[PDB]
């Protein structure tokens, strides 16, 4: 098998979340931003070669939402079982002291698809330059998911990605330092 | 060129 | 928040072999994580995964509508989508950068671990191998396996572990689409 494409969306009660995005071999070509009605390309140069019409997710996201409705009645109002993360914080690239890099917090294999993510700089919330994914399908599927913060690397700084989870009993913490 | 979306089906009531 | 949740999916699967020679369409409906119905171009009618989908599969294969849908789909979507994103999906060719380093298995030890840090490539397929004075050392590697960084590059660590010697000249290959010859850097004690 050389390539798989999917078309992958969800619907999730209560919380009236609806996502639809088209993965390539393990990675997102595009999500359609639901508020906003407009296609998201996860690689600038992608929108320039191909569109898509945005509308077109909203009316599945709608079937998907009927659709939860019956199934869930059809289940005698079955919930869903949560399943923590795993995290991991890593790198873009190799640290060098005040070279431009990026930490990335990967989190994965966890269902439903709702999480709260931060990054702490010495122990503080940081915003600044912070970036991430959507809820990205897994084979198996539950749900991976990346944020991004770009950082000058100092032996003054540590990190950490905090998530939160409804599998979790408390906030889990992945540190990182240089060295 | 345009992606095509394909169309997810309302199930039985 | 403890409120139950409840999760419908879908997921409509375009399977390629050797381009668009041979194509597979599977439309699939998941119930939490419960595939429950599908569509296999391989059957050309909808089959209940789980008892909980039999009605939609009976009901669906009522409708000819659908079906001929359904059936087109191998070729009206998934060759169509195939023709709309291939020259940035299937042909992305991005070739990583290599760096060796040493580093300690424990923070107060001298150097007793090489690293081979590949980084930045598209796609995931690679072959990394160590090799000392051109013989290949296929004991003591040990690597984070393959990563993706979710922004179509992967990286990947591969470690040596040895005690370097003077003298001794060690060679991180690394084999990858994009490239037209093996990549090789060498590092010496
Ligand atoms: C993420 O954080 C928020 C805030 O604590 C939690 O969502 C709820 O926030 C709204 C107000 O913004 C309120 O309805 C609730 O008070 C919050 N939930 C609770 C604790 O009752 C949310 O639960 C967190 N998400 C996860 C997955 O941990
Ligand atoms: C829901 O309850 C009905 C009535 O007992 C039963 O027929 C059906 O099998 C149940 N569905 C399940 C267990 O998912
Ligand atoms: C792939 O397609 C080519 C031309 O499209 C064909 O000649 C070849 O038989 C195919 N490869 C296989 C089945 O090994």
């Amino acid at each position: 098998e050389e390539h798989v494409i999917i078309q992958a969306e969800f619907y999730l009660n209560p919380d009236q979340s609806g996502e639809f995005m088209f993965d390539f071999d393990g990675d997102e070509i595009f999500h359609v931003d639901m508020a906003k009605k407009e296609t998201v390309w996860r690689l600038e140069e992608f929108g320039r070669f191909a569109s898509f019409e945005a509308q077109g997710a909203l009316a599945n996201i709608a079937v998907d939402k009927a659709n939860l409705e019956i199934m869930t009645k059809r289940s005698n109002y079955t919930p869903i079982t949560n399943v923590p993360p795993e995290v991991t914080v890593l790198t873009n690239s190799p640290v060098e002291l005040r070279e431009p890099n990026v930490l990335i917090c990967f989190i994965d294999k966890f269902t439903p698809p709702v999480v709260n993510v931060t990054w702490l700089r010495n122990g503080k919330p940081v915003t600044t330059g912070v970036s991430e994914t959507v809820f990205l399908p897994r084979e198996d599927h539950l749900f991976r998911k990346f944020h991004y913060l770009p950082f000058l690397p100092s032996t003054e700084d540590v990190y950490d990605c905090r998530v939160e989870h409804w599998g979790l009993d408390e906030p889990l913490l992945k540190h990182w330092e240089f060295d | 060129s345009a992606v095509r979306l394909r169309s997810s089906v309302p199930g039985v009531r | 928040d403890t409120r139950p949740r409840f999760l419908e999916q879908v997921k409509h699967e375009c399977h390629f072999f050797n381009g668009t020679e041979r194509v597979r369409f599977l439309d699939r409906y998941f119930y939490h994580q419960e595939e429950y119905v599908r569509f296999d171009s391989d059957v050309g009618e909808y089959r209940a995964v789980t008892e909980l989908g039999r009605p939609d599969a009976e009901y669906w294969n009522s409708q000819k509508d659908i079906l001929e849908d359904e059936r087109a789909a191998v070729d009206t979507y998934c060759r169509h989508n195939y023709g709309v994103v291939e020259s940035f999906t299937v042909q992305r060719r991005v070739y990583p950068e290599v760096t060796v380093y040493p580093a300690k298995t424990q923070p107060l030890q001298h150097h007793n671990l090489l690293v081979c840090s590949v980084n930045g490539f598209y796609p995931g397929s690679i072959e990394v191998r160590w090799f000392r004075n051109g013989q290949e050392e296929k004991t003591g590697v040990v690597s984070t396996g393959l990563i993706q960084n979710g922004d179509w590059t992967f990286q990947t660590l591969v470690m040596l572990e040895t005690v370097p010697r003077s003298g001794e000249v060690y060679t991180c290959q690394v084999e990858h689409p994009s490239l037209t010859s093996p990549l090789t850097v060498e590092w010496r004690a």
